[PDB]
RNA sequence: GUGGGAGAGGGUGGUGGAAUUCCCGGAGUAGCGGUGAAAUGCGCAGAUACCGGGAGGAACGCCGAUGGCGAAGGCAGCCACCUGGUCCACCCGUGACGCUGAGGCGCGAAAGCGUGGGGAGCAAACCGGAUUAGAUACCCGGGUAGUCCACGCCCUAAACGAUGCGCGCUAGGUCUCUGGGUCUCCUGGGGGCCGAAGCUAACGCGUUAAGCGCGCCGCCUGGGGAGUACGGCCGCAAGGC
């Protein structure tokens, strides 16, 4: 159970067109990460939280996902 | 907007002698630049509050500024509104 | 007689009631049961045992068309919500996947004075 | 004059000709607004997340533009207009603030 | 002044997805809904549950905090444009240009008024179902104003930190947001928590004073009568000072 950016190289935090990096900041729904799973900083989380949401607006992320097992 | 450019303009044409940033003539202008676009602007944009109060303020300032270099050189005074289009 | 075999069951569960519906693959539905159907009347039709019996009607009547292999969607929270599907499990449909679709507004609507 | 990263995604649908057509229009639409082109990117066939006017997929092509900011807005009021540009966004440059450095 | 930043501060346009509701369509029976339990209610003119499409209004989940911004009211989808405040560094410019501020003028949550739109959900009034010694109130089912937008009024409040603004001074520890640094730390600006000296009737406050001081404004003088009467001013009114 370690954190998101323990396991990434350098990445632009702006790069919304840029998915392979950014599903890594999501749920198993569509939820971005709480800041206690992704391991950012404050400027960090809310830089992040943007540009998901801009990409989620040009259809690159999902807004919400449906939930297996249970 | 104000380019650094467009503005060091105004800077270049008030400055009392080279160099000169802080002098009263060029607080004085860099104000009234700042309060005619903000008043261009509260004309459409009539509901805008916040901003409106920023006026007030500025326009409090340059007033202070003025009744100063009045009290203290009548001359740099009378010049300076001349310049400007006021009082 | 719409021979299906394979297909998707909902289950809607609520404070109140509990029902549940079997449809194809594409989802038009097959044939479906509730507590209400089951016999039950009052507040008695939300409890899990209810839940159990209803799952139970539609998976036998899943059965008379055909039904084997059985894709599993929850929508809904409440007693007897997850009755229904190890009552299902219990069933002899063999259930493939559960997935968990109870909707949530994005912050839309206002709700009743009961919920606020 | 600003820095801008327009977005254009569209039907997967289109042929040659078609395609041709759309981007030929787009090409029309930055020169006619004042909009210079820096450069450009074309991902082209992509996944989409969710469905986009009832398809599962979308096209896409970015755009590095130079252009006057009291334009822009119709410039995208203007992109838009045809069916079959499916979204446009657009954004101010921004420098790549980076991360895990 | 130059350079660097954080931000639901504001105004205008555009735009996105979840959900609710309603319309159309397919499939499909006998219920659904709802409560402590019921009943009103809806459903064979085919509901509920499920799938596809459509229309429309309103509000933005996760991120989100013990967080940020604003003078206060207040302010959370994304994008662009217009714009306000503010912090830091460099020590560059002016040279006391400062503080407070009766009056004035502007802003001012919600409800409320006027004219015109819009109306999905909620919903004062109201029509009902039920509980009870009786609802007429709590619980359930409908529902109109209203809520939403434009313009113009209204000026209220637990408009609260129940703490007026500004400056200097007076141990530290700790958590935190945002800068700069030679970056375990230090230095500046916010937000919190313990606590030195001190203050306090106590509760408590304590570099975000309720401590030690100076300036200026507002306000108090037992409890009711009473935010009443009378008068004045404002207001279409409600009503306000
Ligand atoms: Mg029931
Ligand atoms: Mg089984
Ligand atoms: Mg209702
Ligand atoms: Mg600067
Ligand atoms: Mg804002
Ligand atoms: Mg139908
Ligand atoms: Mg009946
Ligand atoms: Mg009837
Ligand atoms: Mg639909
Ligand atoms: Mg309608
Ligand atoms: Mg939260
Ligand atoms: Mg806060
Ligand atoms: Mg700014
Ligand atoms: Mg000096
Ligand atoms: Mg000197
Ligand atoms: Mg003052
Ligand atoms: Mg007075
Ligand atoms: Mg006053
Ligand atoms: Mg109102
Ligand atoms: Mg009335
Ligand atoms: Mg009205
Ligand atoms: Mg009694
Ligand atoms: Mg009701
Ligand atoms: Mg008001
Ligand atoms: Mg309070
Ligand atoms: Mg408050
Ligand atoms: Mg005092
Ligand atoms: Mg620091
Ligand atoms: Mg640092
Ligand atoms: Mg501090
Ligand atoms: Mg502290
Ligand atoms: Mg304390
Ligand atoms: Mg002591
Ligand atoms: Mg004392
Ligand atoms: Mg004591
Ligand atoms: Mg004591
Ligand atoms: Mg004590
Ligand atoms: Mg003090
Ligand atoms: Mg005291
Ligand atoms: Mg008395
Ligand atoms: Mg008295
Ligand atoms: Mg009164
Ligand atoms: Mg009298
Ligand atoms: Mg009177
Ligand atoms: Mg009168
Ligand atoms: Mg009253």
């Amino acid at each position: 159970k370690a954190k998101v950016k323990a396991t990434l190289g350098e990445f632009d935090l702006r790069d919304y067109r840029n998915v392979e990096v950014l599903k890594r900041f999501l749920s198993e729904t569509g939820k971005i990460l709480p800041r206690r799973r992704t391991g950012l900083s404050a400027k960090e989380q809310r830089i992040l939280a943007k540009t998901i949401k801009r990409a989620r607006i040009l259809g690159l992320l999902p807004f919400t996902e449906k939930l297996v097992r249970k | 907007p104000i380019t650094k450019e467009e503005k060091q303009k105004v800077i270049q044409e008030f400055a009392r002698f080279p160099g000169d940033t802080g002098s009263t003539e060029v607080q004085v202008a860099l104000l009234t630049l700042r309060i005619n676009r903000l008043s261009e602007h509260l004309k459409v944009h009539k509901k805008d509050h916040h901003s409106h109060r920023g006026l007030l303020m500025m326009v409090g300032q340059r007033r202070r500024l003025l009744r100063y270099l009045q009290r203290e050189d009548p001359e740099r005074y009378r010049a300076l509104i001349e310049k400007l289009g006021i009082r | 007689k719409r021979q299906v075999a394979s297909g998707r069951a909902y289950i809607h569960a609520s404070y109140n009631n509990t029902i549940v519906t079997i449809t194809d693959p594409d989802g038009n539905p097959i044939t479906w049961s509730s507590g209400g159907v089951i016999g039950y009347k009052g507040s008695r039709k939300g409890t899990p045992y209810a839940a159990q019996l209803a799952a139970l009607d539609a998976a036998k009547k899943a059965m008379a068309y055909g039904m084997q292999s059985v894709d599993v969607i929850v929508r809904g929270t409440g007693a007897g919500r997850e009755q229904a599907i190890r009552a299902l499990q219990a069933s002899g449909l063999q259930v493939k996947s559960i997935v968990d679709d109870t909707p949530v507004p994005h912050n839309g609507c206002r709700p009743k004075k009961k919920f606020r | 004059m600003r820095r801008y990263e327009v977005n254009i995604v569209l039907n997967p649908n289109l042929d040659q000709s078609q395609l041709a057509l759309e981007k030929e229009i787009i090409q029309r639409a930055l020169e006619n607004y004042g909009a210079r082109v820096e450069k450009v990117e074309e991902l082209g066939l992509r996944r989409l997340a969710y469905p986009i006017a009832k398809d599962p997929q979308g096209y896409f092509l970015w755009y590095q533009v130079e252009m006057p900011e009291d334009r822009v807005n119709d410039l995208a009021r203007e992109l838009r207009i045809r069916d079959n540009v499916r979204r446009v966004m657009v954004v101010k440059s921004q420098e790549p603030f980076l991360a895990n450095a």
